[PDB]
């Protein structure tokens, strides 16, 4: 039964269009595109604000259910402060880092991380008297083991193989990175084997057994048939070949989480603490708790709280952040072309250092994308006095009222369930 | 707040869990209280416990 | 004041014409008075920036 | 309705209010159940 109209029977359709919320702007001054107010009553005879007064009264002799259909398409950027996708922490101490917001690919985010680390080094990190090659943090998507001849205890080529493999964490004694409140591990690829405990605080002295093997002098080999490690970068940067005691002198001081996950003790090394994960640039796919205080009866063991985000949840669906993977065989060549066209060396400030070089772009690029999603949430119990003004709220998995939601549309089809009340 | 959609008097029983207060954009309950006082009692005398 | 207050804006001249259809049962009467747009706030929102 | 008014410079608004029957009866069945039914008779509500 709707007032001033003949009653309808059995089923019907109720549209919670967000475009109608723009006709009652007086009620939505402080409401974003995810926590707005709309009106069910759609008749041209009244202005929308006045039609919001009327209410649709389903019969009180039956417990009215409802099939809820949803159209959702949020334009969420990949790296945000809202999703904790840009926070970072580097020890040498305990300097936090921040990345610029925006939609970026995996290699772009890795480059931004390296650039932020270098910028923080340039900001008060070098004025105190730290020599520039003493930076102890690097993210190089490389495997520092290809062509490593055990008999000579060195990698035979004079250049580390510039392949993709998997992103890792390169740590020098002392400085280390320990991020717990950020989700950058999801995109670069690393996860705790035993989460929920304290956080993700992998550091030096943890990656024992994976020290980067040194590399031999190609020029000196071709000159005198002698084999020895690169103790000095041609530009004047030590490779810390002789440092890191308890490890043989043919390995540098860098730790290289990858080549420490592998080729190491599994029950005692970083293997027992962290595991490899495919790089999900979306920082881990989340879900949106569809919440609607008015028509839907409170589901089991939920109460309406004060928080504008902690409303009872009527339904849930996956966040429309689907990481689609692209394959480019000449990814390194494309990266070189991009570096040339950038006309600046900000993303590659040490092109000559074999360890501090800009990490190669992975051959599997998995940039995120935003797509509309239509889902059916099944039968939802309703009330018998569905009002005109209704609140429609979409919240994060932590009930944080995500504000990037765009064009959230819900369709409800009432049905008769049971009887009485 | 009295007639804002976002803010409501959700006064209700423990078992019903259904709002017993509805306000819809039109009931000027503030002017209602003003007229109620001005009619029931004389308002030339100031009561200090309210305004 | 059992009533239903409706406010209709007035450009600074002339006349105006309100209201579509309805029912009109138990109607009691009208009460009309002009206010200023600057003075009248918007009560439908938690905050009124204007 | 048509209103003819003395014109003033600053923009203004009309505040015609329709005197209606706005009543509500509260029913309290048992030990923590409170149900209120509203009724605005000319202008449909509740």
């Amino acid at each position: 039964r709707y007032s001033m109209l003949p009653p309808l029977y059995d089923t019907t359709k109720i549209y919670l269009i967000d475009n109608k919320s723009s006709d009652i702007q007086t009620l939505n001054y402080q409401n974003d595109h995810s926590d707005y107010l709309t009106t069910i009553v759609q008749n041209s005879d009244f202005t929308p604000l006045e039609a919001s007064n009327h209410s649709i009264e389903l019969d009180e002799r039956s417990r009215w259910g409802g099939n809820l259909k949803t159209i959702l398409y949020t334009n969420l950027p990949n790296i945000t402060q809202h999703m904790f996708s840009n926070s970072f922490r580097v020890k040498m101490e305990w300097f936090p880092l921040r990345l610029p917001e925006g939609n970026f690919s995996e290699t772009m985010v890795i480059d931004l991380m390296n650039n932020a680390i270098v910028e923080l080094y340039l900001a008060l990190g070098r004025q105190e008297g730290v020599k520039e090659e003493d930076i102890g943090v690097k993210i190089d998507t490389r495997n520092f083991s290809l062509g490593y001849d055990p008999q000579t205890q060195l990698v035979t080529p004079g250049v580390y193989t510039n392949e993709a493999m998997h992103a890792d964490i390169v740590l020098l004694p002392g400085c280390a990175i320990d991020f717990t409140h950020s989700r950058l591990n999801n995109l670069l690829g690393i996860r705790k084997r035993f989460p929920y405990q304290e956080g993700f605080v992998i550091s030096y002295e943890d990656l024992k057994g994976g020290n980067i093997p040194a590399l031999m002098d190609v020029e000196e080999f071709n000159k005198s048939k002698t084999v020895r490690a690169l103790r000095e970068d041609p530009k004047g940067r030590s490779y810390h070949v002789g440092e890191d005691p308890e490890a043989r002198e043919n390995e540098t001081a860098y730790r290289s989480w990858y080549l420490a996950y592998n080729y190491g003790d599994p029950e005692k090394g970083v293997r027992a603490t962290t595991l490899l994960t495919t790089g999900d640039v979306t920082c881990g796919v989340e879900q949106i708790y569809w919440s609607l205080p008015d028509m839907a009866l409170d589901p089991v063991t939920f109460k309406a709280s004060l928080k504008t985000s902690n409303y009872p949840v009527v339904g849930t669906e996956l966040l429309p952040l689907v990481p689609r993977s692209f394959y480019n065989a000449q990814a390194v060549y494309s990266q070189w072309i991009q570096e040339k066209t950038n006309q600046t060396h900000v993303f590659n400030r040490f092109p000559e250092n074999q360890i501090l070089v800009r990490p190669p772009a992975p051959t599997i690029t998995s940039i995120s994308e935003n797509k509309p999603s239509l889902t059916d949430h099944g039968i939802v119990p309703l009330r018998n006095r569905l009002g005109g003004v209704q609140r429609v709220t979409l919240t994060d998995a932590r009930r944080r009222s995500c504000p990037y939601v765009y064009k959230s549309l819900g369709i409800v089809t009432p049905q008769v369930l049971s009887s009485r009340t | 707040y009295y007639n804002s959609g976002g803010n409501l008097g959700v006064l209700a029983g423990q078992s019903s869990q259904l709002n017993a207060v509805v306000d819809l954009q039109d009931r000027n309950t503030e002017l209602s209280y003003q007229m109620l006082l001005a009619n029931t009692t004389d308002r030339s005398r100031y009561f200090s416990m309210w305004n | 004041l059992s009533a239903a207050n409706m406010l209709y804006p007035i450009p600074p001249n002339a006349t105006q014409l309100p209201i579509p259809s309805r029912n009109w049962a138990a109607f009691r009467g009208w009460s009309l008075t002009r206010l200023k747009q600057r003075e009248t706030p918007a009560l439908g929102s938690p905050f009124d920036p204007y | 309705m048509t209103f003819e008014m003395d014109p003033i410079n600053e923009p203004t608004l009309l505040y015609v209010l329709f005197e209606v029957f706005d009543v509500a009866r509260v029913h309290q069945p048992h030990r923590g159940v409170i149900e209120v039914v509203y009724l605005r008779t000319p202008f449909s509500a509740g």
